[PDB]
């Protein structure tokens, strides 16, 4: 009937400036700690003992080069809990060991669960279908595959992305040199979904804004709209004829159009996630075997595919000693691959 | 007429209070020399 | 790259859809305009990456 | 064989463009 | 609809569609078991992860065999 | 409509808001300043001071190599 | 036998045919290089 | 009509045809298992479990038959290399045959349930509408699952009435099917203790029997029945999909890290055994003990089993493959024939030098040789004009101990360099590259392919869970929102509690 | 209360942002992180 | 080029099986009473 | 540790000052909720 | 026996229970003090 | 056995193309108004 | 366009489907050996 | 691959027999 659970439900679902909900009990602490952990680490915390890197404002980094970096490779996939066997409750040591990385990754994962639960919860209270939550499954698939599954397949959390601007750029280039990730058709489908999604965003926004009905006298046309109005604010019929004559095809069904705007980027991100799950195992699209057989036997045969592998080989040889310090690589000058002069 | 301490008030200060503290810390850092 | 090191771009010359390309005109040409009628032959025009210039200028 | 296959798929896509444009379902106002 | 010998035998097992116990019923007992199960999963995870390390429990191939 | 809280424009244009926050905002800023200027931030988080990344003679990075005695390993690296 | 009342007709309109064939052909144009390897 | 992606929704209100479709799916899966086993039996070479075991040959279902005790063929061989064994009916072939016959019987049952869909059993006796009492069905099925789980553990895995399970030594040298007693202490939760697998099935089975009886006898609380929509079969689909992607992540994890249920003689070694030089350490331990016992270097290395050396080779590392490098590992480096022996490199001063091994991350890797302290002493240069460490300048030689090349020394620099290039892969083997026209490029093992498919499927089933959970909880708006949706229910200020008209201010 | 005009609050707050961000850019050229 | 010999049948069925599925569904939609 | 007292003191002197300019209305908002 | 990491496990378990217990005690208390008003 | 490498694709298309033609015609006959 | 009056519906009954599939499958069973050669 | 092909076609024929007999167009007097 009207017991403490229902009284709590009442208070959680009050219409207030920031809606809370049952999902908020998970979302707000985890989102706050993931964000607070990132700001704390990038402001004050080093990566000297895990990576041999400075990574905080305190050490002199700027917004582009600060990071919360992954733990050392010797930590393996340790949860690295503050009270765990590595830090043993020592907050300072925990920071030096990379404990803020798992802190942020794990509170971040549970925060993202909380956010998608929030999307379900609010949709149910307001009475709408939960397509926004469904679309959010693509961000979740990316986060889980890149920050959790990928390192879990590799030797340790060390090879996860570190949380920082330049750290992420390094992650991209590592994936080119070691995984040839641009060659992977699951990444290519990701690119198509992202660039196609951005294309749809731009073309739909521009089409609506340029097929508006004149619903007011102002030369600035934003005021000539009322949220409660029954009428479409732009002409689907004129938009359809325009694109039919420009491009050859056009939308004619507004419901399909808006579903497609969700489908394209959501599907692209999901495809990129599958490729990263493969790369967790080094199951790369690295080579074309027929290209390698021909090129090995025929020293005059050259394609852009063989050209890019040479670039990958330079990335690996020149970045690995400093990027993988636990390996203690010493590559004498004479073994480094390089072309003429450079 | 209006309440002063609300959920909104708490949410505002969980963000605002550390932000100002951090900005003071980062400001001090601009005068550190090696 | 104008160093007499021709890069194969076409399907029939050993490429697949992922590796094939229409290859830029030679570094020896630089920014010079290289239309078909400035070449001694189509064979020359092809070696030096003539198709790329025709394509990109008409495309733009 | 692989070149034939690649060009065949491409050719089918171009044919599809032609039908999708000139033999589309006509949009009808209702 | 078609009656069969086997259908008649099974009929009572598919006859209480929609039947509920009043109110919250055994929900509190259920939550206790859910909590114990969460702790169980956390235990076996942290053992496998070497975050929880127990005497006589060497998480390796090379323990014995 | 709205959700009942006082409008922010009301709050941040009122004298009482600025009586309170002309104190609390500078006080927090100064506390953060001192957290750095006293050097306390280095010791809370274990971040090396500029003279503490390397010992004078060796030029090798004190990388953690031992998962379960890593805490004692940084401590040994720090005594140098 | 007596008719099953749960049967429903199925439909694929021409636009859906064109969208689906485009998806299939483009996926094939994309993946075929990796099948030939 | 129904769009193409909804054609199967005609089963939602038709329990008999849903059962038929489930029977057909079950027939397809059982028929896949039988056909897959037959294909593997038609291609598997059983003549060498040392250097050509099943996991070098792309075998996927063969290790699952072996894991639970099917180890022999009607043709007389066993996967541990025995000859003249009698497996009885339950050989690999008998298992395949049984799955094919099962497939056909399930197919016939599907036809009957499709035609005779209108059984009185599927009608609610009060309303005459189609109805499944899903809460009680759960109890019945959970009770049955508990009994089977318990019996699998108590009889099959123990060998009390059944064959046991595959177990082996820590280095995967002497694996076989054995009866396994349950482990009832804390080490039963060690993933590498097989006795914990036995204890799990006994204890979880008993719990399943008890919970099943609870779920047969006690109705769901009204509050839970309404909240989870227990009258809607799609709620079961949603939570079943969740449980299945959980299980799929677990089996992906235990396949990749290794456990008592993913043994290395069946699925191949793990990447972590290469990362940690697990086999190299044991090899070195054994050689040092032989030497400390007075053995010569040749005798010490000749005492190393070829099977142990073969694990210490990166071509068996499952993290060395490619997504489109298809087939068995044998298709890459070849069919392993023999260990060449342990290569010892020395410079002209006679110092022993060690080749830096390739980490799994690297498709290619330079050749660098160090002394026992890690000081660089020789390498294969790229640019030659400033080379200081070339094998020619340093007088590098290589001598072999054990294996085919035991007692031999090579001094010709191209030959020494050739062997150094193989040493970055670990121990050096001779391969037959002709039989399969092998291309020389590394492929992953069934350990890798299993992990990939199940991690990918698990992630995709997360989407299915979200989708069907959404459809369950939002069924009333699946066709759109209420056309006369009260604008006060979504604007701010009207209701104290969001979506509750009884809290109107 | 409306005693303090919002345009003054905005102007002063914005100028404060410019000052502190300006300080951070100054710090890119002096002390730690300056490369010198 | 030494391509995989199964690439051709793989690509052919990858195209043909789903394309045929859609054509079957389209044509029987057209033939339904209008 | 004197450095911790030094950093805390301005914050504590700020929360003490804000509670002295809000206690007339915070006790009123508390009693208003009964 | 109780190893250091099992003691750590108990510390984390108790810490999480305290956080959740305090969170719900506060939310329940607040929900009881500030109930929504409904019409008859 | 060293069979012709095109035998597989030849047989597959020989089966698939005319079988699909008949399936298309059958299904669109069933869907016509009765 | 004005409708073309020469159009006609097309039919293939189930028996004809079964006969045609039998013809195709048996022709394939017959000729496949010669295609593999 | 050729054995698979032959057995596959055979299996399709046996399946066709099953449908041709038990899922035939029923003969109907009219
Ligand atoms: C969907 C969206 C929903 C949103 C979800 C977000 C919530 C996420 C919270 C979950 C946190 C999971 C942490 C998993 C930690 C882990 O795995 O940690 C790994 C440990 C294993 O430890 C590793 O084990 C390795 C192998 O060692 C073994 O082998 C060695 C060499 O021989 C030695 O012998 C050694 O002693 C022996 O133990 C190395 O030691 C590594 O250093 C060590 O880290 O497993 C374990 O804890 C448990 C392993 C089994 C269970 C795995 C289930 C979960 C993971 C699924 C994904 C797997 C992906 C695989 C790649 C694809
Ligand atoms: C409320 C949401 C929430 C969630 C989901 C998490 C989740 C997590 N936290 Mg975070 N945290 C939170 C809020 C939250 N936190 C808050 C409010 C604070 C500030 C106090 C923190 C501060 C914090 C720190 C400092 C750390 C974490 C860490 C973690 C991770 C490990 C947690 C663990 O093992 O607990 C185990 C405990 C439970 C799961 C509680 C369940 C209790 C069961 C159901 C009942 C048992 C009761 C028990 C029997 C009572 C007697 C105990 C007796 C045996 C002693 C996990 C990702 C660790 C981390 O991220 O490392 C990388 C870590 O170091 N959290
Ligand atoms: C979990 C499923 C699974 C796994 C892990 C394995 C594992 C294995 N198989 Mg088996 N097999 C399976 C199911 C599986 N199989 C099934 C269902 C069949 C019937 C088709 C077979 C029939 C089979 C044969 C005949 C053979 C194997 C062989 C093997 C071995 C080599 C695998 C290989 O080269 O893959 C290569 C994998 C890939 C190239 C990846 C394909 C990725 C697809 C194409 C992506 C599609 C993307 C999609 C179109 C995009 C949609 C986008 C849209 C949503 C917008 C390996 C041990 C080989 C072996 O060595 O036997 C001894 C072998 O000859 N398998
Ligand atoms: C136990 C697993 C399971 C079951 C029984 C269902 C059942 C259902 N689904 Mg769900 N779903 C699942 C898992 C499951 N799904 C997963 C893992 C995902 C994420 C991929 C989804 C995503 C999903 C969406 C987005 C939708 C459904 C819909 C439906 C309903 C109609 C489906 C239909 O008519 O397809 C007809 C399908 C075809 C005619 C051809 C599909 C061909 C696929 C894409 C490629 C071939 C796949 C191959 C044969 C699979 C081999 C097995 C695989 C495990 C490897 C039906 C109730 C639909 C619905 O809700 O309707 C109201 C719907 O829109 N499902
Ligand atoms: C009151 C309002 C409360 C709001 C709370 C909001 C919480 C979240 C805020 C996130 C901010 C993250 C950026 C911090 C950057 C920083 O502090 O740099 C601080 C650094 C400090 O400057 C560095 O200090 C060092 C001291 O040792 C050295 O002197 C370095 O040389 C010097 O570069 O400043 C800069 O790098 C200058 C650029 C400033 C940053 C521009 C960021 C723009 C991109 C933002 C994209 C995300 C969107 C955020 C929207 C909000
Ligand atoms: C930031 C504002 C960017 C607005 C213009 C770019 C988006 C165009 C998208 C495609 C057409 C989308 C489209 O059709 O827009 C339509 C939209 C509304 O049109 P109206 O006719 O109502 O108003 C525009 C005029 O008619 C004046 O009333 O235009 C605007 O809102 C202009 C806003 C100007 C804002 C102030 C000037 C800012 C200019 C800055 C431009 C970029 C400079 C970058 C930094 C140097
Ligand atoms: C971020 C979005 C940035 C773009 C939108 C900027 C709107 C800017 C805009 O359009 O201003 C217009 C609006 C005018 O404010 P008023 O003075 O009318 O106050 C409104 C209240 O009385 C309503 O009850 O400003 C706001 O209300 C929001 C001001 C920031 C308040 C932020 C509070 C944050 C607390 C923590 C929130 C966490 C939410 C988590 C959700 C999961
Ligand atoms: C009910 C329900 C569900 C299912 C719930 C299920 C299956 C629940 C089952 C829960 C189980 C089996 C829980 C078992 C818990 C066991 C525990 C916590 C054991 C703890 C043992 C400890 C701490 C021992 C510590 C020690 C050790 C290791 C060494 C010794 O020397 C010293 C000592 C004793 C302290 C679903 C699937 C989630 C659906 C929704 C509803
Ligand atoms: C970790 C941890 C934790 C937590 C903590 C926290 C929660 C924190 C927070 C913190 C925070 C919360 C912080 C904040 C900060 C902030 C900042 C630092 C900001 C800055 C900003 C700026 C600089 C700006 C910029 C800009 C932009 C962005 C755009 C516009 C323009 C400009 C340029 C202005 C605990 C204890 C639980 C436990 C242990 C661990
Ligand atoms: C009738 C009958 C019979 C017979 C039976 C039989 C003969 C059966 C068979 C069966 C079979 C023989 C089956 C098979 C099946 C299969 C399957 C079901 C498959 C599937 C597959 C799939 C699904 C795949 C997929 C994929 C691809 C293709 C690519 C890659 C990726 C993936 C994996 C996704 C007998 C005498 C008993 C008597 C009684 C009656
Ligand atoms: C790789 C394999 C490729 C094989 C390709 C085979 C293509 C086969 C094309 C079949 C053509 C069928 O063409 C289809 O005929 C039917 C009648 O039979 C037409 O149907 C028309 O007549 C029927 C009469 O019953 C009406 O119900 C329907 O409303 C009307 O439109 C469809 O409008 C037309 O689309
Ligand atoms: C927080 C987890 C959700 C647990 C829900 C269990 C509700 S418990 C519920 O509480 C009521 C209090 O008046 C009692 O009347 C009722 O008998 C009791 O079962
Ligand atoms: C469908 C064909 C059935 C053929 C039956 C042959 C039975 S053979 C029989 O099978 C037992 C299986 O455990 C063996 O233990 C036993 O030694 C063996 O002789
Ligand atoms: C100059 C060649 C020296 C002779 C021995 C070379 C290293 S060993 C050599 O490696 C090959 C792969 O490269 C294997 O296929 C082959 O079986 C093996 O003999
Ligand atoms: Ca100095
Ligand atoms: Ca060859
Ligand atoms: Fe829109
Ligand atoms: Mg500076």
């Amino acid at each position: 009937e009207r017991g403490w659970f229902d009284i709590l439900d009442d208070w959680l679902k009050r219409d207030r400036f920031v809606f809370v909900g049952w999902s908020g009990i998970l979302l707000f602490p985890c989102a706050y700690l993931a964000l607070g952990g990132w700001l704390t680490g990038t402001t004050f915390v080093t990566s000297w003992y895990t990576h041999g890197l400075a990574s905080s404002y305190l050490e002199g980094c700027n917004f582009l080069t600060v990071a919360v970096s992954t733990p050392a490779n010797s930590m393996g996939h340790s949860l690295l809990l503050l009270w765990g066997p590595e830090a043993q409750g020592d907050f300072t040591r925990w920071c030096q060991l990379g404990g803020l990385w798992t802190f942020i990754a794990l509170h971040g994962a549970f925060g993202l669960i909380g956010f998608m639960l929030r999307q379900f919860e609010i949709a149910r209270l307001v009475g709408v279908r939960p397509y926004n939550a469904i679309a959010f499954s693509a961000p979740i698939a990316v986060f889980v595959s890149v920050f959790l599954i990928y390192p879990l397949g590799q030797s340790s959390w060390f090879f996860a992305p570190s949380f920082g601007v330049a750290a992420i750029f390094r992650f991209l280039l590592f994936f080119q040199g070691f995984h040839n990730w641009t060659l992977n058709p699951f990444h290519m489908m990701g690119v198509a979904g992202v660039l196609g999604g951005a294309l749809l965003c731009a073309i739909h926004g521009a089409t609506v804004e340029n097929t508006l009905f004149q619903d007011g006298e102002g030369a600035s046309t934003f005021r000539a709209f009322n949220p409660t109005q029954a009428e479409e604010t732009y002409s689907m019929v004129t938009a359809n004829r325009f694109w039919s004559q420009i491009f050859g095809i056009a939308f004619s069904n507004k419901r399909w159009l808006h579903f497609f705007m969700l489908f394209v980027p959501v599907t692209g991100l999901w495809m990129s996630a599958i490729g990263v799950v493969g790369l967790a195992l080094n199951l790369r699209s690295y080579d074309f075997i027929s290209q390698e057989i021909r090129a090995a036997e025929d020293p005059e045969f050259e394609t852009f595919y063989t050209k890019n592998l040479l670039l990958n080989e330079g990335i690996r040889a020149w970045m690995a000693p400093q990027d993988q310090p636990h390996e203690n690589f010493v590559f004498p000058e004479e073994v480094l691959p390089r072309g003429n002069a450079l | 007429s209006y309440p002063i301490f609300t959920v909104r008030w708490v949410a505002v200060h969980t963000l605002a209070v550390p932000t100002i503290f951090f900005l003071g810390a980062i400001a001090a850092m601009q005068f550190i020399q090696r | 790259d104008g160093i007499r090191e021709p890069v194969s771009g076409s399907l029939l010359y050993g490429n697949n859809i992922i590796t094939a390309a229409v290859v830029p005109s030679s570094n020896a040409i630089g920014l010079h305009l290289y239309p078909i009628w400035d070449a001694a032959s189509l064979d020359e025009w092809l070696y030096n990456g003539g198709p790329y210039q025709l394509i990109i200028f008409h495309f733009l | 064989m692989e070149t034939i296959t690649y060009v065949f798929i491409f050719a089918c896509i171009i044919a599809l463009f032609f039908f999708a444009i000139f033999f589309r379902e006509p949009p009808r106002i209702t | 609809a078609r009656r069969t010998w086997l259908g008649d035998i099974l009929r009572p097992l598919n006859s209480e569609y929609g039947k509920v116990a009043p109110g919250w019923g055994t929900t509190p007992l259920m939550a206790v078991f859910m909590g114990l199960f969460l702790v169980f999963l956390l235990i076996i995870l942290e053992i496998y992860n070497s975050t929880l390390i127990l005497d006589g429990v060497n998480v390796s191939w090379k323990a014995l065999g | 409509g709205t959700t009942g809280e006082r409008p922010f424009s009301d709050i941040i244009t009122s004298v009482r808001y600025w009586v309170i926050h002309s104190i609390t905002i500078p006080a927090l800023f100064i506390a953060g300043w001192l957290f750095v200027s006293t050097g306390l931030a280095y010791d809370v988080f274990g971040t090396p001071r500029p003279d503490s990344y390397y010992a004078q003679e060796q030029r090798s990075i004190p990388l953690v190599t031992d998962r379960f005695e890593a805490k004692q390993q940084v401590e040994t690296f720090l005594e140098q | 036998m007596e008719p099953n009342p749960n049967r429903q007709p199925v439909e694929l309109n021409r636009t859906s045919l064109y969208l689906g064939l485009l998806l299939i052909l483009v996926l094939a144009l994309l993946f075929s290089s990796y099948f030939f390897n | 009509g129904l769009p193409w992606y909804r054609v199967h929704t005609v089963l939602i209100n038709d329990p008999g045809r849903l059962i038929a479709a489930h029977l057909m799916h079950t027939a397809l899966v059982a028929g896949w298992a039988g056909s897959m086993a037959l294909y593997e039996l038609a291609t598997f070479d059983p003549s060498d479990p040392v250097l050509n075991p099943m996991w070098r040959q792309g075998m996927f279902v063969l290790p699952f038959m072996a894991r639970l005790g099917v180890t022999g063929s009607w043709s007389g061989w066993s996967i541990t290399g025995e000859t003249g064994i009698d497996p009885g009916f339950w050989s690999f072939e008998g298992v395949a045959l049984a799955h094919i016959v099962l497939s056909g019987l399930l197919f016939l049952a599907a036809c009957w349930h499709w035609v005779y869909w209108d059984l009185e059993l599927f009608r609610d006796p009060r309303t005459g509408e189609p109805a499944l009492d899903l809460p009680k069905m759960f109890g019945i099925h959970l009770f049955l699952a508990g009994l089977l789980c318990f019996g699998f553990g108590a009889f099959h895995l123990t060998g009390l009435f059944g064959p046991g399970m595959w177990v082996s030594d820590p280095y995967g040298l002497t694996g076989s099917v054995q009866p396994v007693a349950p482990e009832w202490g804390p080490d039963g939760f060690n993933p590498y203790n097989p006795g914990g697998v036995v204890a799990h099935h006994i204890a979880a089975g008993i719990v399943g029997i008890i919970a099943g009886l609870f779920h047969i006898l006690v109705r769901p609380p009204q509050r839970l029945y309404k909240a989870l929509r227990m009258g809607n079969i799609e709620t079961v689909l949603s939570s079943s999909i969740a449980a299945v992607f959980f299980a799929a992540f677990v089996v992906a994890g235990t396949m990749w890290y290794g456990s008592a249920t993913t043994p290395i003689e069946l699925f191949g070694p793990t990447r972590y055994q290469w990362d940690s030089s697990y086999f190299q350490q044991e090899i070195n331990r054994r050689v040092q003990a032989s030497l400390a016992s007075g053995a010569t270097l040749e005798e010490a290395w000749s005492a190393i089993p070829e099977k142990l050396a073969f694990y210490d080779y990166i071509g068996n590392n499952p993290a060395k493959g490619g997504l489109f490098r298809t087939g068995p590992m044998n298709k890459g480096d070849g069919i392993a024939q023999a260990w060449k022996g342990h290569a010892v490199f020395r410079n002209k001063e006679g110092e022993e030098l060690f080749v830096r091994r390739m980490p799994a991350f690297f498709e290619s890797f330079p050749v660098i040789l160090t002394d026992k302290n890690g000081v660089v002493k020789a390498d294969i240069p790229f640019r030659r004009a400033e080379s200081k460490y070339s094998f020619e300048q340093q007088g590098v030689t290589v001598s072999f101990y054990g294996g085919e090349l035991n007692g031999q020394t090579f001094t010709d620099p191209p030959t020494v360099k050739s062997y150094a290039r193989k040493a970055i892969f670990g121990e050096i083997f001779e391969f037959d590259t002709e039989t399969l026209n092998s291309d020389g490029i590394f492929r992953t093992s069934p350990r890798g392919w299993f992990t990939f498919a199940h991690a990918v499927f698990a992630l995709l089933f997360f989407f299915g869970h979200i989708w069907h959970g959404a459809r369950t909880l939002f069924r009333d708006v699946f066709s759109g929102i209420d056309p006369e949706l009260s604008p006060e229910q979504v604007e701010w200020g009207f209701y104290q509690k969001v979506g509750d008209v009884t809290t109107r201010r | 209360g409306g005693r303090i005009p919002l345009w003054i609050v905005a102007t002063v707050a914005g100028m404060g942002v410019i000052v502190i961000v300006g300080l951070f850019f100054y710090g890119a050229y002096a002390g730690l992180g300056s490369s010198l | 080029m030494e391509v995989n010999q199964l690439g051709l049948i793989a690509t052919a069925l990858f195209v043909l099986v789903p394309s045929v599925f859609l054509i079957i569904l389209y044509v029987q939609t057209e033939s339904q009473q209008k | 540790d004197w450095r911790v007292l030094v950093v805390l003191l301005p914050v504590l002197l700020a929360a003490g000052w804000a509670v002295r300019n809000i206690l007339p209305y915070a006790v009123k908002q508390v009693q208003k909720l009964l | 026996t109780i190893t250091p990491s099992l003691k750590g496990f108990f510390i984390g378990l108790l810490s999480g229970a305290v956080v959740l217990g305090l969170t719900f005690a506060v939310l329940i208390a607040i929900s009881q003090i500030d109930k929504v008003q409904r019409s008859l």
